[PDB]
């Protein structure tokens, strides 16, 4: 027996010792080896309430990662508060492994099986685990990537439907591949993401259809980000350590949906993006300028998995919603794999 | 802690840039709702401003129009609006929460306010003055009064001394009225008596700074 | 969503007990709560009521809320005199969309009067081709008054404009009429009067050579 609880977990995983990617060694030295047959028995009849919104395990990933970034991904350059940074900037070996979370004794981790679960409320399927599943720390604007998947809807997730000051997390049910590349051998800064235009507007089409149902039939409205700077206004991520911002203005088609057969909003999508080595950190902890790039053919491909949203403000339009894409920020991409748990103290 | 500030007139049609500056903490959880006030009346959301990343709000309703300003690191803020209109003058203002997002406590409400930024929109240019001297009734009532003609001048506000400020015996820096045309008419007057006259003459004192007309101009009765 | 609907408040009296409610359209639950407020000059407009919290740090307890219905009701069982200034109602309009805000209501609060002083145009004015009157307003209380202009023992139907009182220091109120004239006109019509009527009980000075 238990009561709702915060406290500090550990982690496990199989990373590699020789690999100098940063994920294999840190996890090596930083978390454990698997159990290879943990125990999960289900009580019967039983609903529990949930709060994804307050998961510590968020707080320490997230503090783990930015320690991690803070002590390992010195820029050649770094403007902070008062203070003036210059260094050498070297390469590296990039790669993300699983990560799991696992609780000691006196606590244990509560998980809500409830296929369609909102993340916070009663759970009617509920089991009890030692260990999280993987969670790969993708970091992302605007999309969630590589992350689980709703087991039959697509599910959206927020902290206040009414506050569009609140992020919207949208949990697919389908996986949105984006394949971006460098091309071998000029702008040496450019590349470019190809995606496939059908998958996703007919999974948004229907998530659409589906966004009325909660809207009263309104009119469902996508606007372009209102301003602000390309880290938070675009989809910001790392690929082998080089970074791009990309540009998501073409994806709010409204023209492209109707099921009309129709041109403009067709074929294989290739979309162009860059590369800034300066960037300011949104820990709000200064500004970072990296060394330049490698020779070579360049590639990241990613399946996307889950979506962050902001809403517009201005009610009585009682015809529509306004929405705009961007999202919260990395808490809600831990967030977004843990609406179905969380920490209890064993009493 | 909180200080709004900013300068008054510009003309309309055209854009315009306003601060308010706080407490660095204020500004690490906080978003700024700036909001505006009208000739004495209660207030109006314009947008948010988060203190975070910068990402922006404020209402569709100026889709072609808008544009939002901040700065983490100074711990300041900038806003810049278009079209102005000369009707357009009234002071504006900033406000906070914790918004169930800032402590344990996790309230939403505008905690502290701006000192308010002040604005006067006229269409009209600055202006070199029209100054009067107001004769006094020279004339029971052994004691009386004179003052100044203080007409057409633009913009805002008029400064008024006495014995370079000396004086304030019955002294009163009289209102203002920013009249139809745009000329504000302004007053002060100051009161003597019945027995210091004869050498007792008296003058308003202003300048204008757009123009940097400083003004002294001696009011008589007349001869 | 929502509306907001409040009657300006109020000539009371330095004392008595008073109930101001903050009525949005939503005539329901809402407002579920508000933030009634101070607003000063040089001053933050500054806050009374919080809901989700009570009074913060440095904050006295007089300033009890208690709502029923759309039956908000910001209660004061003991007024007081800087209660002579502004109040506003602030909305949630359910943490958004979107906030709004009240009608906002004052509360300074049959009887005269003034000092008041009637002046003509000068002389130099008049060298300008021009003319300016001056027919003050001053001493009185309350800052409530009617203007009155008249051709002496006929009405006055032009030329002229009042004020928003802008108050003296004495707390008596201050304000300045003035009357439209064309030189030609100045010295057309032989006497303008200006009856700014506080407590109709109104005595004027005019100007007439
Ligand atoms: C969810 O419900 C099904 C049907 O009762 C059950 O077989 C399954 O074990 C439940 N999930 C968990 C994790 O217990
Ligand atoms: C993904 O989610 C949407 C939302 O309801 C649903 O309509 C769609 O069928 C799902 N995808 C698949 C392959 O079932
Ligand atoms: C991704 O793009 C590369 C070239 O940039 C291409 O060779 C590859 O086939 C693409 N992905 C898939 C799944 O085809
Ligand atoms: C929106 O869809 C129409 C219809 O295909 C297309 O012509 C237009 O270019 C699209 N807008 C974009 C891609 O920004
Ligand atoms: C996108 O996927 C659909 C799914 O069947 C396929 O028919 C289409 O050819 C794809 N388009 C591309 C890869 O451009
Ligand atoms: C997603 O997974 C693929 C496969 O390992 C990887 O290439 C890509 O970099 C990952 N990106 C993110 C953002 O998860």
């Amino acid at each position: 027996v238990w009561k709702d609880a915060d406290t500090t977990l550990f982690c496990a995983s199989d990373a590699k010792a020789h690999e100098t990617e940063v994920h294999n060694v840190w996890a090596t030295h930083a978390c454990v080896p698997t159990d290879p047959n943990p125990q999960e028995i289900h009580l019967e009849n039983v609903t529990e309430n949930f709060n994804m919104w307050k998961n510590n395990m968020v707080e320490q990933m997230q503090e783990d990662v930015i320690s991690l970034w803070d002590q390992s991904l010195q820029p050649c350059v770094k403007l902070t508060g008062g203070s003036v940074i210059k260094q050498a900037c070297p390469k590296i070996s990039f790669d993300p492994i699983p990560i799991h979370y696992c609780t000691p004794a006196g606590y244990v981790i509560l998980k809500c099986n409830d296929k369609n679960f909102n993340g916070t409320g009663p759970c009617k399927n509920v089991s009890s685990v030692q260990c999280t599943h993987g969670i790969k720390p993708v970091v992302s604007t605007q999309l969630l990537l590589n992350g689980s998947l709703a087991e039959e809807e697509i599910i959206i997730r927020s902290e206040n439907l009414t506050n569009n000051a609140k992020t919207i997390i949208v949990h697919l049910n389908k996986s949105v591949e984006i394949n971006c590349t460098r091309p071998s051998n000029g702008d040496i800064r450019k590349a470019y993401c190809e995606i496939n235009g059908t998958k996703w507007n007919k999974v948004l089409k229907q998530v659409t259809e589906k966004l009325k149902e909660h809207f009263n039939n309104k009119t469902i409205i996508f606007q372009p980000p209102s301003g602000g700077d390309l880290e938070i206004t675009m989809h910001h991520f790392n690929c082998r350590g080089e970074f791009f911002y990309c540009n998501t203005t073409q994806l709010f088609n409204n023209t492209c949906i109707g099921n009309e057969t129709m041109k403009g909003c067709n074929g294989t999508i290739t979309l162009p993006c860059k590369i800034k080595q300066i960037i300011n950190m949104w820990q709000g902890t200064g500004q970072a300028m990296y060394a330049p790039p490698i020779d070579g053919k360049i590639n990241c491909v990613s399946n996307i998995t889950g979506i962050l949203l902001t809403r517009d403000g201005g009610a009585n339009n009682t015809s529509n919603e306004t929405f705009r894409p961007g999202g919260g920020n990395i808490k809600d991409n831990w967030r977004s794999e843990l609406y179905k748990y969380k920490v209890v103290q064993i009493e | 802690q909180l200080e709004q500030s900013g300068t008054a007139v510009r003309k309309p049609g055209a854009s315009v840039t306003l601060s308010c500056q706080a407490s660095g903490y204020n500004f690490v959880k906080y978003i700024i709702h700036w909001v505006r006030q009208k000739p004495g009346l209660g207030f109006e959301w314009v947008g948010m401003i988060d203190p975070y990343r910068g990402r922006p709000w404020s209402a569709h309703k100026f889709q072609g129009r808008l544009s939002l300003s901040r700065d983490t690191s100074m711990e300041i803020l900038y806003m810049t609006l278009t079209s102005l209109k000369s009707d357009d003058t009234a002071t504006y203002f900033c406000a906070r929460a914790e918004a169930a997002s800032d402590s344990h406590s996790r309230p939403i409400m505008f905690d502290h306010w701006g000192q308010g930024s002040l604005v006067t929109v006229s269409s009209a240019s600055t202006k070199g003055p029209s100054v009067f001297p107001l004769a006094p009734s020279s004339k029971s009532g052994g004691t009386a009064a004179l003052g100044c003609l203080v007409k057409d001048y633009f913009p805002e506000p008029v400064t008024v001394s006495w014995n370079s400020g000396a004086l304030t015996s019955g002294v009163h820096t009289f209102p203002a009225v920013l009249q139809s045309s745009g000329l504000y008419s302004l007053s002060s007057v100051v009161t003597v008596p019945s027995s210091s006259l004869g050498t007792q003459t008296y003058i308003c004192n202003v300048n204008h700074k757009p123009s940097n007309t400083k003004v002294d101009k001696k009011v008589e009765p007349k001869s | 969503q929502s509306a907001l609907t409040q009657p300006p408040s109020a000539s009371g009296a330095p004392g008595q007990r008073v109930t101001i409610s903050c009525s949005g359209g939503p005539s329901n639950v809402g407002g579920n709560y508000v933030y009634w407020y101070r607003q000063f000059p040089g001053t933050a407009p500054t806050l009374l009521i919080l809901r989700d919290d009570q009074r913060p740090s440095g904050v006295p307890d007089r300033f009890s809320a208690s709502k029923s219905g759309n039956s908000a009701s910001l209660a004061i069982s003991g007024l007081r005199p800087d209660d002579e200034g502004f109040y506003f109602c602030a909305t949630y309009d359910s943490d958004g969309s979107i906030r709004l805000f009240g009608g906002g209501t004052a509360l300074t609060v049959p009887k005269a009067a003034p000092s008041v002083t009637l002046f003509p145009p000068s002389s130099e004015e008049l060298q300008a081709n021009k003319a300016t009157l001056v027919c003050l307003i001053s001493d009185f209380y309350p800052g409530a008054v009617t203007v009155a202009w008249k051709a002496d023992s006929s009405p006055v139907k032009a030329g002229v404009e009042t004020t928003t009182p802008s108050k003296q220091s004495n707390n008596k109120y201050a304000a300045s009429s003035y009357l439209s004239l064309t030189p030609e006109q100045w010295k057309s019509h032989k006497s303008y009067s200006c009856q700014v009527t506080h407590e109709g009980s109104t005595v004027e000075k005019t100007v007439a050579p």
